[PDB]
């Protein structure tokens, strides 16, 4: 079978990619965002805690 | 006439390949910055070379380079409407002495929206 993820860029196109070492498994969850290369379409990066993001109208006050 | 002085920073404001900005709006700061585009896309990027760290602000339209994207100027937000740019008028011919009559209402009006702006101090 092997460990693999499948994304999705938010240009709606679809790439199959195996799953890199600097990622784990556990910690991805399907309906994710993270970061892709433009050329080889690899994930370099992880989820800094966030996702989608606040829109519009999001009041943060101390 | 005024062409032709123009023309000569064309080898510089025009074949340079800065000037072609894709514009966007930054969605998330890490202090690492999102900023979603106009075609639903979405990308990271970090300073400029003259960009400051303290002018990236959230919720703010940050124009970018169109190849390689790099926060390259800042630019005042709400750039969508254009209605309320012409609801600004300039000069009205009516002036403060038109209103015909002594009666107080005049003095009222003044107060309350001419005197804070002439005098604040009092």
């Amino acid at each position: 079978v092997g460990k693999a993820a499948v994304v999705k860029t938010s240009s709606r196109q679809t790439v199959f990619l195996p799953m890199v070492g600097l990622v784990d498994p556990d910690k991805l969850k399907p309906n994710d965002l993270v970061g892709v290369n433009k050329d080889s379409y690899l994930i370099l990066d992880t989820l800094p805690s966030e996702f989608d993001s606040r829109v519009k109208a999001m009041e943060v006050d101390e | 006439a005024p062409s032709h002085l123009w023309d000569i920073m064309g080898d510089r404001q025009r074949l340079g390949e800065e000037h072609p900005l894709q514009v966007a709006r930054c969605t998330k700061i890490i202090k690492k910055y999102v900023i979603n585009l106009k075609q639903i896309a979405k990308f990271v990027v970090g300073l400029g070379e003259r960009v400051s760290p303290t002018d990236i602000e959230e919720g703010m339209r940050v124009g970018v380079d169109r190849s390689k994207y790099n926060i390259e100027l800042p630019l005042p937000p709400r750039i969508d409407p254009s209605v309320t740019m012409m609801t600004v008028e300039e000069k009205p011919d009516v002036t403060y002495s038109d209103v015909g009559g002594c009666k107080d209402q005049i003095e009222k009006l003044r107060e309350v929206v001419e005197l804070p702006l002439l005098s604040p101090e009092r």
